[PDB]
RNA sequence: CACCAACUUCCUAAACUUAAAUUGGGUUAAUCUAUAACUUUAUAGAUGCAACACUGUUAGUAUGAGUAACAAGAAUUCCAAU
């Protein structure tokens, strides 16, 4: 089936700006306390995440060397230290990750 | 009609879709902290409390021992599982996982995004969200009201 | 067309013949050629027409520029402001003659459909008609069927 | 082509006499060739018209849409040159007057069919306009009361007069 | 006649303004930087005496601009309508801050303030309302009161549900009108004059007036109303979105002069409260405060 | 920013508070219900005798599922239970301003949370003193067996051995074909049909050169108001408030149906015998047992049935 | 026991009498040349001398339509990695 007329443009401004199509506004969108980045209220802060993600990056990188091939997962809890730092007597036979830089102030 | 179906289609079929939740479940034992996309970590949510039950069984039970088998594709992580995650969590009678939703994937697909990882592992915590204190307008005066009504019989 | 255009309603400028009569054209220019067949016909009417007409006319100021022309043109202005512009190319004497005749009777105002012929001010002596005239009242004010 | 919107902005009018209204400052923006099509960049355009700048950017940083991401860089340009070379004195003192879509030029390729035959495809550009007004947005739109539709109800019955007669 | 009162003291409060802005003569530049934890490192140069803290937040966003109740000046609360004096240090507050105690006293002493204008022009012109003070109430006690002494002629009457309802609507007009609150550092000679009719806020005036080293004393005005301040307030009406005036209650030891305490509590747009939880603490505000 | 947020009940609540609100909304409840248990010593309306032709209010109930039953003679009968559960009387209109020749009550069930609820609707329940309920309904009434608003009503109020009508939105099945929705045909599987096999025919005939208003065609099916005419009460259990109704009853479990006595011809004048304006406890001449049967019923404990 | 109703007819001003292939006559848009004119004109001599319509030719832009249709296995410590 073929049109059999041409629709005008005064019909087609009804059909695209009806508001049924228009771009809703939104109402949940808040500020960030620690970074004072735009957030919505529901979901986590990106700019404060990214912070987390690139260190958890760097831990694992770690990791990797350490461990030398695949198939070497511990048996034992892993923990991660800083320098300035010495294992406790609880963390005694600890899988322990050393970083170079010091701990950061939100790590706790 | 799809009234009392508890199961998402995923993949290429019922098969396909078991074997995606395996490898994201592998991952999540070896790392501790995953990303994947909402609709699919929310699946695999089910799972990965359930693991944590037969790994409390026992390293000599021989039912739990092939179902470890079977949902852990790297043969390393089966030790892991029995000595180290299912000690962690002899307190607790559920809730071992944490999942929170992520800004959306910036990747011209705009995947709806999300996190989850077990709980009490050594990474960097989560930013997660803190209710208001109580020292906020709202918070002090119904403590004071909790207040009159506890001393006032 | 009169869905196109503008109207109006008929008026005078001032009221014009209530107390006295005047004459609203006031300023005509005319250019001319010396040598241009075009304008000929208006070279004529400056030997001959131009002087009687502005003695029959006292109110109207009358310019005659002769200059290097092309068309030979009239420009008309009247008190309310209103301006009027016309070609003379190539027109005869008497063309020209009754032209300018016209222009005099006119006044300023838009030559546009009129929408009435007749407009009055004070259209009632004995008083508009309105529903109550015709009908006749009642004892005490009663309105029907009210009981009192 | 024609290129207007970049020259509003050398306008200069002469000094204001001290008992007058102080002028509000205004900045003209746009980006010309985009790869994006601009009837779609008519509904992010649409959206943003008569609120703050930065209601503007809030709204602008959580839509999907591909013509959301060039929309915010232009408003921040805006917003920096309007302090930068225009005299605006506090960046958050601005909203958006103008925001529309226009058509850029486009080029022509072939489209495949199944039986030795073809179409002609249009790869489609589309440009930005904004302007920039200082000032709080102006108040919104009031419905009509119904004091107020009635009064002029009354109005109309007032105007009529007797047709075609004297 | 009262509406002599409010014209004459305008006056005067308006006449203080501009001999205080005639004082500074041209323009000095005074650095202030900003110590909050977003948006660190900034620093604003500004016009002496006459920038405040609300022109700093113009200049980052329009975020703090709406969230912003007050700033802490080198460690003190100041208006944020208050002009600024000299180089400091700027942070600002808000209401879900880890530690709102400033923010909370703030709030609570401007309900108050629009409290009183209320009362007095809620009755009839023949009778007389003279204000005696406002009395500071830790949050926790549940509403903030005021306290007037009415015409004697009126020491019979008690008002009922209806009456009660009335001031509320007058309050939420007040709401509806968004006005700032208006700030001024006076030497108590001023004050004296605005107030000498007020027996009780001459004293007041004077006390506050003993305690500072000068004879400084702290003005506020909402539109035509006047007060004295004990501290900084919110800085506009619009700020609130809940407001009740809850009961009144009649002091007992008032032989001479009947001394009415009139409460009520409020919330702002930042913090609502469902219906369920607002009905609870009215009904326990509704009982009488003591002053500690 | 000067613009509009939205806010919900638990966004400023602190962590005791949060828990605190939770327990006092509670109690709030509870105290609430109490008070209205006793009708009959908080100045009841008039209470006239029967006259033929009077109509009696009904109830709400929610639908638990169904069992089997057996009658004396060894047939079996499915059953489907009701609970009655917080059923309140909550307004009265008289005759005139209904606008129906009889008058009108409306009845609400199964309360329900107060915190996601408008704000019109809390207060139209905090002037009658109960907690919301998250469905009304109005029954047709008459004069003498109106019924004051705040009353409790009880299982008890219907008796074994009355024919019921029950109403109720139906299952929802979303958009459906013509096949599932009407019960058309459809055309042969094989022997050459091209891409034919559950679609409609002809619409219609070509002459009129429309389609008639009211035409069937594929739309969504179900979630529909249904009533079901004509139910037998078999038992009731005046301990958990529970009706014993014959067959089937539309809806899935755990969804509100509306119960009234039958308006079918024969059962006209029935309700002379059951408690006219309606069952009150408060009184207490006397406590009915724990279980109300129909004699036909055979009850369990019984010795087995010799069909003798 | 009448009224209403067609430029038919009368009245003020004018006019001087009834579909179409084909047939007889008065003007004129545009451009060039001769001779003039000088904000775009005059008398003559000329011609590729006038397009709402040929499923006309070329170029541009709409409609259908933002529609039909098109595409990258998973996690990570990263795309010649595990
Ligand atoms: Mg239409
Ligand atoms: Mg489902
Ligand atoms: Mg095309
Ligand atoms: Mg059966
Ligand atoms: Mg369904
Ligand atoms: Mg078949
Ligand atoms: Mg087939
Ligand atoms: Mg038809
Ligand atoms: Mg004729
Ligand atoms: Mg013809
Ligand atoms: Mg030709
Ligand atoms: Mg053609
Ligand atoms: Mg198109
Ligand atoms: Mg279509
Ligand atoms: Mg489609
Ligand atoms: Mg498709
Ligand atoms: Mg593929
Ligand atoms: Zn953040």
């Amino acid at each position: 089936a073929a049109p059999k007329n041409r629709r005008t443009i005064e019909v087609n401004r009804c059909r695209r700006r009806n508001p049924q199509k228009l771009i809703k506004i939104k109402n949940n969108i808040d500020i960030c306390p620690e970074c004072g980045h735009l957030k919505q209220k529901h979901v986590l802060c990106g700019y404060c995440y990214e912070k987390v993600r690139q260190e958890t990056t760097k831990i694992r990188q770690q990791i990797g060397a350490q461990e030398g091939g695949p198939f070497r997962a511990p048996s034992v809890e892993t923990m991660v230290l800083y320098t300035g730092e010495k294992p406790s007597e609880k963390d005694q036979g600890k899988r322990i990750v050393e970083r170079n830089i010091k701990r950061p102030s939100w790590f706790t | 009609i799809s009234h009392g179906r508890v199961y998402r289609r995923l993949g290429l079929g019922p098969e396909s879709r078991i074997h995606l939740l395996r490898n994201l479940l592998t991952g999540l034992v070896r790392h501790e902290r995953i990303e994947a996309t909402w609709a699919r970590a929310d699946e695999m949510r089910g799972y990965a409390e359930k693991l944590i039950d037969y790994g409390k069984l026992g390293d000599t039970n021989e039912r739990a021992m092939r179902m470890a088998d079977f949902w852990l594709t790297e043969k390393d992580l089966i030790p892991k599982l029995f000595k180290v995650l299912a000690p962690r969590f002899q307190g607790q009678n559920g809730n071992y996982t944490r999942m929170l939703q992520i800004p959306n994937r910036k990747e011209q697909d705009r995947a709806k995004m999300a996190v989850i990882e077990y709980k009490g592992n050594y990474l960097p915590p989560l930013p997660l969200p803190h209710r208001d204190s109580n020292l906020t307008l709202l918070n002090q005066l119904l403590l004071g009201l909790q207040q009159d009504l506890h001393h006032n019989q | 067309t009169g869905r196109g255009t503008s109207s109006r309603f008929l008026t005078s400028v001032l009221h014009n013949g209530l107390g006295r009569y005047v004459q609203q054209l006031q300023r005509l220019s005319l250019s001319l050629s010396r040598d241009a067949p075009s304008s000929r016909g208006a070279r004529e009417f400056v030997e001959r027409e131009v002087t009687d007409f502005a003695r029959r006319n006292p109110g109207v100021v009358v310019y005659v520029n002769p200059r290097p022309c092309a068309m030979p043109r009239i420009v008309a202005e009247y008190l309310n402001g209103a301006v009027r512009e016309e070609n003379v190319n190539s027109k005869s004497v008497e063309e020209i003659k009754s032209l300018v005749q016209k222009l005099a009777d006119q006044s300023g105002l838009d030559v546009i459909r009129i929408r009435k012929p007749f407009h009055t001010d004070n259209p009632s002596i004995q008083g508009q008609w309105h529903p109550f005239t015709n009908k006749r009242t009642a004892l005490h004010g009663l309105r029907p069927r009210e009981l009192r | 082509i024609s290129r207007k919107w970049e020259k509003k902005n050398k306008i200069v009018y002469p000094p204001q006499l001290p008992g007058e209204p102080r002028r509000p400052a205004e900045i003209y923006h746009c980006r010309r060739q985009i790869k994006y099509s601009k009837d779609k960049m008519w509904y992010l355009a649409k959206m943003i018209r008569g609120m703050s700048i930065d209601q503007a950017l809030a709204q602008l940083e959580f839509n999907d849409k591909k013509g959301a991401q060039i929309i915010k860089e232009v408003l921040l340009e805006a917003q920096d040159m309007a302090v930068r070379d225009h005299n605006v004195e506090f960046r958050s003192n601005l909203h958006i007057a103008e925001s529309t879509s226009g058509r850029g030029q486009c080029l022509k390729r072939i489209r495949y069919h199944g039986r030795g035959r073809f179409g002609i495809m249009e790869k489609v550009y589309c440009h930005y306009f904004v302007k920039l007004v200082e000032g709080p947005p102006p108040p919104p739109e009031v419905p009509k009361t119904a004091v107020d539709h009635a009064k002029d109800y009354i109005q109309q019955l007032r105007s009529r007069t007797i047709i075609h007669t004297l | 006649s009262p509406t002599e009162l409010t014209e004459m003291r305008n006056d005067l409060f308006n006449r203080e303004k501009s001999r205080q802005l005639s004082l500074t003569p041209r323009t000095e530049k005074i650095e202030v930087k900003h110590v909050g934890k977003t948006d660190p490192g900034t620093v604003f140069v500004m016009n002496k005496n006459i920038s405040t803290p609300y022109s700093c937040a113009m200049h980052l966003s329009e975020w703090y601009c709406s969230k912003s109740i007050l700033a802490l000046v080198d460690g003190q609360p100041w208006d944020m309508y208050k002009p600024l004096t000299k180089s400091c240090e700027i942070k600002f507050l808000t209401f879900k801050d880890p530690d709102p105690k400033e923010v909370n006293k703030a709030y609570w002493r401007s309900c108050a303030m629009m409290l009183g204008c209320v009362i007095e022009r809620a009755f009839k012109d023949d009778y007389v309302v003279s204000l005696v003070r406002a009395p500071e109430v830790p949050v926790i006690a549940g509403a903030f009161c005021y306290d007037v002494t009415l015409d004697k002629r009126l020491d019979e009457w008690m008002p009922t549900k209806e009456n009660l309802r009335s001031f509320t609507k007058d309050a939420h007009a007040l709401i509806y009108r968004d006005l700032p609150f208006e700030t001024l550092d006076v030497d108590a000679r001023v004050a004296l004059e605005i107030f000498q009719h007020n027996k009780y806020k001459v004293d007041f005036i004077e006390e506050k007036a003993s305690q500072n080293p000068e004879r400084i004393v702290k003005l506020h005005r909402i539109g035509d109303f006047i007060d004295v301040s004990e501290g900084p307030l919110i800085p506009r009406t619009s700020v609130c979105f809940q407001y009740e005036v809850s009961a009144v209650h009649n002091l007992n030891p008032s032989q001479p002069n009947l001394i009415r305490r009139f409460q009520g509590l409020s919330l702002p747009t930042h913090l609502r409260a469902q219906f369920t939880i607002w009905d609870k603490l009215v009904e326990r505000s509704r009982k009488m405060v003591t002053e500690d | 920013l000067h613009s509009k947020s939205s806010t919900w009940w638990d966004e400023h609540l602190s962590e005791e508070n949060l828990s605190f609100v939770k327990q006092l909304v509670s109690d709030e409840n509870k105290t609430q219900l109490t008070s209205k248990l006793n009708p009959l010593k908080d100045e009841p309306w008039p209470l006239h005798p029967w006259e033929p032709g009077s109509f009696r209010v009904g109830l709400i109930a929610l639908k638990l599922g169904m069992m089997p039953l057996w009658t004396k003679d060894g047939q079996k009968h499915a059953v489907t239970l009701l609970q009655v559960q917080d059923c309140h009387v909550l307004k009265y209109t008289p005759k005139e301003d209904h606008n129906g020749k009889i008058a009108a009550l409306t009845v609400g069930g199964k309360t329900v949370s107060r915190f996601y609820k408008p704000d019109s609707r809390l207060e139209f329940y905090r002037d009658l003193g109960l907690p919301p309920k998250q469905i009304h309904k109005i029954f047709h009434v008459t004069d003498n067996a109106v019924i004051k608003p705040g009353t409790p009503l009880y299982a008890a109020h219907f008796r074994p051995g009355q024919y019921v009508d029950v109403t109720a939105k139906t299952i929802g099945k979303g958009f459906q074909g013509v096949m599932k929705r009407w019960g058309f045909k459809g055309q042969p599987a094989s022997h050459g049909q091209t891409k034919t096999h559950r679609r409609p025919g002809a619409i219609s005939t070509g002459d009129i050169a429309r389609v008639w208003p009211g035409t069937k065609m594929p739309g969504r099916m179900g979630n529909q108001n249904r009533t079901v005419y004509g139910l037998k009460v078999w038992r009731v259990n005046t301990k958990h408030n529970i009706i014993y109704v014959n067959g089937s009853v539309p809806g899935h479990k755990n969804c509100l149906v509306k119960i009234k006595d039958s308006t079918l011809p024969a059962y006209k004048d029935s309700c002379k015998n059951l408690p006219f304006p309606t069952y009150f406890p408060d009184g207490d001449e006397e406590e009915l047992p724990e279980d109300l049967f129909d004699e036909s019923v055979w009850q369990p404990s019984e010795p087995s049935i010799t069909f003798a």
